[PDB]
């Protein structure tokens, strides 16, 4: 609820290159780097155009996006006068998952001919960068070939990293479009790979082979997720099956230790990609991952009879063992695919729990896109959104779909709150929304005494010799919030008296002789509760009429966005579900 | 001068338009007393009778080569098909008899053929179906074709649940040409009969 | 000769019916035991080759002329050009018995080693086409498959390896040749010559 | 001493059609018995002589249709075993694996019309040397034969073997396009109400038909 | 007898050369020799 929509970090790319299909954070473990992969960008290999590259956008100082390609080798050969690999239009940049220093730039649409016959099998290959080493990881490239093998496996579709340095790869088209999730550690990638050997086969290859006949054309591994789902600490290998049981959708959560099934789910609507985009993160508070299943092609049962394609995201909460609670989260606008750009946010505001961002690509005005922010709480996950986002540039032939590639759980603007890389491949634009420093503001209004006698006569009205009833108004202000931001918060305190009295107000101050008062109170963040006390008296008996309406004091303060910028130049924001104005009452006896 | 009424067992079949019976591949049966059965075979004389079946409806829109292939033995729901589910090894010949009754004012002809082990044919292969035991039917001359063949096979006794040696084939050589005075649509029937079956090896009962 | 047109008994209206006479005709070159016992090339695999006669091609002489018969009996002698040692194995032994040398190996004598094998099949007479062919069965497990699983012309392939004469295994066979002698054939099948697109199939005949 | 021989040169190579039999390696094999098993043929001509097989006409059909116009040529095909009309016949199936033949070729002519349609036909053999005849008047001066459709509905006409040489090539020459072995013409002379009715034809080996010198067609 | 052309006797006996056949206790040559010829009706010269 603190995304910088005013002046975000704009990132562009080449024309017709789909700049914003696979983005990820990168930290040279300071400095930060963005990873925006363009699948149809110009490559440095001769004779190959629109192949794909990984542009690393520099956010520090000035935005410096540099097109980077790891293994830039040309089309290799095997027999004679026949290219072994066809990198032309390979769409290099469909899934680029990174972890600290490792950059996993996968490519499922990488073609490779058969070692026994001249063909063209899209087997997919990944280019991994371990710190400063450039290696290639492609488990779906060995003895297995077309049909009864891994020819259409497209290794590098659903990739993710765990906590024990285990690369999780998942190809839906493995073995007659069934699927296979091969996870191999980086030690076997940097120590077991050889560019001279074409049949790459690792030792500890934990995956799932063929099964029966009903599992054909199921896309086993369309979305992956990491976390604990059985109780062992090691992150498991979640697999999404969109085409399970006459096209319904089931999620097969495999163990991340010896490859074993744990729990199975059930879809909602037939043909809806029940498992297109998943995100495993804590949302309840128990240090357990909670997979939130996406559903782009879902049609909610409306009241007009005709169904509307709005999408659905199921929010599952894991307790101690594996009791996942499903919470139906319906979409919004029609033709929005609510459940495609799902990315965990983590400690977005340091409120004790983690948050998550779910953006609607094909939704929004003019088919642009609206990024829905879902902040966590003590119970579970909020259903209603908190901030509505819009697009910037327009599109050409491909639909815009603002908000497709996005990650999180990694600080990038150096302040403690992770931002959101909203990468849109339709408009070829990657816009980075920065997280504004959330300020936990705690106000206060102590108007004593409570009861107000009409004939009390305590103070003395200056300028005349007629006593009137008076009361003390002591309003306190306090600010407390984590992050890197100037503590000198210039709050614009607006003092208002008698909100009900439309008519003539009965309560006015003494130092200003006016009901509405303007005060500039600049307090400090994290220090002490800076309070202020003043005296406010009541009008004379021969002025007002009603003697039963309580005095409702309404104070409305607003942080002046001027000197609140530092280093990054970002304006902080207040806490969610916390109004910047308060109002109390004062009874008047008769 | 003509004896033109056949019978097998207690069922007869009289036709008055028989051009003649064609004995295919042999006039007499093989030695039924094999060494691969240790003398535990026996003849079932009660399997020898006809049983009728329907093949297709030869109409005027059928071009050259509308063939029909039914594998013998087919589903016999009588005495003969009881032996298929009660004995493992059995052998027999066949004496088929197809009927294509129109009148003597239709035209065209359809070839009838008993052919062993028939699968995966071409329509270019149909020009040489004459090599098998065959007998033409045209309505200008006859109505029936009566072919008789012995047990052929890779080995002496057969497992009919996993193997079908013969295949009755009728294909149409000239199309049916009706006239102002012919019959519009003729229907091809057939009554098939085994000859001298010999079963060996009793199955256990299904109970 | 006017005949009964549908009885399908053989009729030979000879050339004497319009004057003239017939000559003495000799048919040695069309005998079924003379035309089949000559060497034919088949494509080999690298090491293990079952000695089935229906892996002879359909364009060659005694492969397209062996498929004229439904049932055939013939003793096989092979001639194989190889390197290493070539062990023949009889019908129905386990394929792990190809490595053992007690089975009839032939040591390498340059250039090739021809050797006469007996009919080792259990059946009285081998065959070419089975009905119904490919019936585990009928058909193993699913298996499907996709789209080309229904429309496919790969069902006329036999599965029981009992119509084989056995298997030979060497280090690398290069060219192995079949011929079949004392050949008896039964129950003829149709034989096809290739289809002309012209008025007559004119090919370039040999000429000085 | 030992018996001296001379290991002669030029002899002893592997010939693929030789009458040398290979040395045995595995003896004492007794086959299962096969005696009096049905359907045995000995020579390939006896299958070709006892079993006639259809021809090929325009439209991939074996039958020829009667013609209700002034032109009376039912079919006119050149006489070779590599012809277009003879192609699907079994007789030209095994004559694709030889070089040269001699003897008669029987043609069988079955009429498949109704009982009220009557017609009569003729078939003539035009020897090579000039153009084949296009009318039944001009083809009366060949070695011809006529028949009409009645009770016995099949007619068998044995093509004579006329040639200079004693054997004629079963493969028509690739370059030479005159077809100097001969034509065979079959006509209709008249027909009574035989429109749309067929004449299915067949071909068989003759009484004195014998082939010679086998080679490998190799699906050419 | 086949495609043999040797007038000498074989070296290996009969049973180390072929597979011996066993009796237990042809067609198309009889079919092609029963072929009808001549005419069907009364011919003239
Ligand atoms: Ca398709
Ligand atoms: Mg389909």
């Amino acid at each position: 609820f603190n995304l910088d929509v005013d002046s975000p970090a704009e990132y562009s790319g080449p024309e017709g290159s789909y700049f914003g299909f696979a983005v990820d954070f990168f930290v040279p473990s300071s400095r930060m780097f963005l990873l925006v992969g363009a699948p149809k960008a110009n490559t440095t290999q001769p004779g190959i155009v629109e192949g794909g590259q990984v542009l690393k956008c520099d956010w520090s100082s000035t935005r410096r996006c540099q097109p980077i390609e790891f293994d830039a080798t040309g089309n290799r050969d095997y027999a004679k006068d026949d290219p072994l690999e066809f990198k032309s239009h390979q769409w290099f940049g469909a899934s680029v998952r990174s972890k600290q220093d490792k950059i996993l730039a996968c490519a499922p649409l990488y073609h490779w001919r058969t070692e026994m016959k001249q063909e063209r099998e899209p087997v997919g290959t990944c280019f991994l960068q371990d710190g400063t080493k450039t290696v290639e990881y492609a488990p779906c490239r060995s003895q297995d070939i077309d049909a009864d093998g891994q020819g259409f496996c497209q290794g590098g579709f659903s990739i993710d990293f765990t906590k024990a340095d285990r690369v999780l790869l998942g190809g839906p088209g493995s073995f007659y479009w069934q699927g296979q999730l091969i996870s191999d550690q980086v030690a076997e990638i940097v120590s077991k790979y050889d560019p001279n050997v074409y049949s790459i086969k690792y030792n500890n290859q934990l995956a799932t082979r063929t099964a029966q006949a009903i599992f054909d054309d199921s896309y086993l591994g369309y979305s992956v997720a990491v976390g604990d789902f059985n109780g062992d600490g090691i992150d498991d290998f979640v697999s999404g099956v969109p085409r399970a049981a006459r096209t319904l959708g089931m999620v097969y959560i495999y163990d991340g230790k010896n490859m074993s099934s744990l729990y199975n789910f059930t879809g909602e609507q037939m043909a809806a990609y029940f498992g297109f985009s998943v995100a495993a993160t804590d949302i309840n508070g128990d240090d357990y991952a909670d997979v939130f299943i996406g559903a782009p092609l879902f049609m909610d049962r409306g009241s007009d009879g005709k169904l509307q394609e709005v999408g659905q995201v199921s929010v599952s909460l894991q307790r101690a063992s594996g009791d996942f609670q499903t919470t139906k989260l319906n979409g919004f606008e029609v033709f929005a695919r609510f459940g495609s750009a799902i990315a965990p946010l983590g400690d977005l505001d340091q409120d004790g729990f983690n948050d998550i961002a779910i953006a609607a690509p094909y939704g929004g005005e003019d088919k642009k896109g609206i990024v829905y922010i879902f902040n966590g709480r003590s119970t579970g996950l909020n259903a209603v959104p908190s901030q509505i986002l819009e697009g910037q540039w327009a599109a050409r032939s491909c639909p815009p779909s603002f908000g497709y590639s996005m990650k999180g759980a990694t600080d990038i603007d150096k302040n403690g709150y992770p931002d959101l890389i909203v990468g849109a491949f339709g408009v070829d634009r990657a816009i980075l929304y920065r997280a504004r420093p959330v300020i936990t503001v705690n106000a206060g209004l102590e108007v004593y005494p409570s009861i107000l006698n009409q004939d009390n006569k305590t103070c003395s009205l200056p300028g005349t010799a007629l006593k009137v009833s008076c009361f003390n108004v002591r309003f306190c202000l306090k600010a407390d919030g984590k992050g890197v931001l100037p503590r000198k918060l210039n709050f614009q305190v607006e003092l208002l008296l008698d909100k009900l009295k439309g008519a003539i107000r009965r309560a006015l101050f003494l130092y200003s002789r006016s009901p509405s008062h303007s005060k500039n109170m600049t307090i400090s963040r994290g220090g002490l509760m800076q309070c202020e006390e003043l005296i406010a008296y009541l009008r004379d008996e021969s002025e007002f009429r009603d003697k039963l309406t309580p005095i409702t004091i309404f104070m409305e303060y607003r942080l002046d966005y001027r000197t609140a910028a530092d280093t990054t130049g970002l304006q902080p924001i207040l806490n969610q579900f916390t109004p910047a104005n308060i109002s109390r009452q004062a009874h008047i006896l008769l | 001068d003509r004896i033109l009424t056949t019978r097998n067992g207690h069922t007869t079949s009289t036709t008055q338009s028989s051009v003649g019976v064609t004995y295919g591949y042999a006039t007499a049966e093989d030695f039924v007393s094999g060494p691969n059965t240790s003398g535990l075979e026996t003849r079932v004389a009660q399997a020898e009778r006809f049983f009728k079946t329907h093949l297709f409806d030869w109409v005027t829109s059928d071009p050259f080569g509308r063939c029909h292939l039914l594998e013998l033995p087919t589903d016999h729901k009588g005495v003969y098909g009881y032996l298929t589910d009660s004995y493992a090894y059995m052998r027999n010949g066949w004496d088929v008899e197809v009927t294509a009754v129109g009148n003597q004012f239709n035209g065209g002809c359809l070839l009838v053929a008993m052919v062993p082990e028939l699968c995966s044919i071409q329509k270019r292969e149909l020009y040489q179906l004459t090599l098998f035991p065959h007998q033409f039917i045209n309505p200008r001359t006859n109505m029936t074709a009566h072919i008789t063949v012995p047990f052929v096979g890779v080995n002496r006794y057969d497992q009919y649940k996993v193997h079908k040696p013969w295949t009755l084939v009728v294909m149409v050589v000239a199309p049916l040409t009706v006239n102002s005075e012919g019959a519009p649509q003729i229907k091809v029937y057939a009554n098939i009969a085994p000859t001298n079956v010999h079963v060996a090896g009793e199955f256990p009962s299904k109970e | 000769t006017t005949s009964a047109g549908e009885s399908a008994d053989p009729v030979t209206a000879t050339v004497e019916n319009y004057g003239g006479e017939t000559q003495v005709q000799r048919r040695q070159h069309t005998d079924v035991s003379f035309i089949l016992d000559r060497f034919v090339k088949v494509t080999p695999k690298d090491q293990i080759n079952v000695l089935d006669l229906m892996q002879t091609p359909a364009h060659t002489l005694v492969g397209a002329l062996l498929r004229t018969a439904t049932y055939y009996f013939a003793d096989l002698e092979v001639a194989v050009k190889h390197e290493g040692n070539l062990t023949w194995v009889p019908n129905g032994a386990p394929e792990a018995a190809l490595d053992n040398t007690t089975n009839p190996t032939a040591y390498h004598k340059a250039p090739l080693t021809r050797l006469a094998l007996p009919y080792t099949a259990p059946h009285r007479v081998l065959a070419t086409v089975y009905n119904g062919n490919s019936k585990y069965g009928d058909g193993t497990v699913a298996n499907v498959r996709g789209d080309l699983q229904v429309l496919a012309q790969k069902a006329a392939r036999a599965l029981p390896t009992s119509f084989n004469y056995g298997a030979i295994k060497a280090t690398r066979v290069t060219e192995l040749l079949y011929r079949m002698k004392r050949a008896e054939t039964y129950c003829p099948r149709p034989l096809l010559a290739i289809h002309p697109d012209q008025a007559r199939h004119k090919q370039k005949i040999v000429a000085p | 001493g030992i018996f001296p021989v001379a290991c002669s040169d030029g002899y002893g190579g592997l010939v693929t059609t030789d009458p040398k039999t290979a040395d045995p390696a595995y003896g004492k094999v007794f086959n299962p018995p096969r005696n009096m098993l049905p359907g045995r043929f000995t020579n390939f001509l006896d299958v070709a002589e006892a079993c006639p097989t259809f021809l090929h006409f325009e439209g991939d059909v074996p039958y020829v249709t009667t013609k209700t116009d002034s032109d009376r040529v039912l079919a006119q095909f050149d006489l070779s075993l590599a012809a277009k009309h003879m192609s699907n016949t079994f007789l030209a199936g095994l004559a694709q694996y030889y070089t040269q033949y001699s003897g008669t070729i029987n043609l069988h002519f079955m009429f498949t019309g109704p009982t009220d349609a009557k017609a009569r036909y003729m078939i003539a053999y035009a020897p090579p040397g000039m153009e084949p005849p296009k009318t039944p008047e001009a083809a009366a001066h060949c070695i011809h034969a006529e028949w009409d459709t009645g009770l016995n509905s099949k007619f068998t006409f044995s093509i004579p073997y006329l040639s200079a040489a004693d054997y004629t090539y079963t493969a028509s020459d690739v370059a030479e396009t005159t077809n100097v072995q001969g034509w065979v013409c079959l006509f209709q002379i008249t027909h009574g109400k035989a429109d749309g009715d067929a004449l299915v034809v067949l071909a068989s080996a003759g009484k004195d038909f014998e082939l010679r010198l086998p080679v490998d067609a190799r699906t050419q | 007898s086949g495609n043999t052309g040797s007038i000498i006797n074989n070296y290996y006996m009969q049973q180390y050369q072929n597979s011996m056949d066993t009796q237990l206790g042809d067609w198309f040559s009889k079919l092609a020799s029963s072929a009808f010829s001549g005419l069907f009706g009364a011919l003239l010269a």
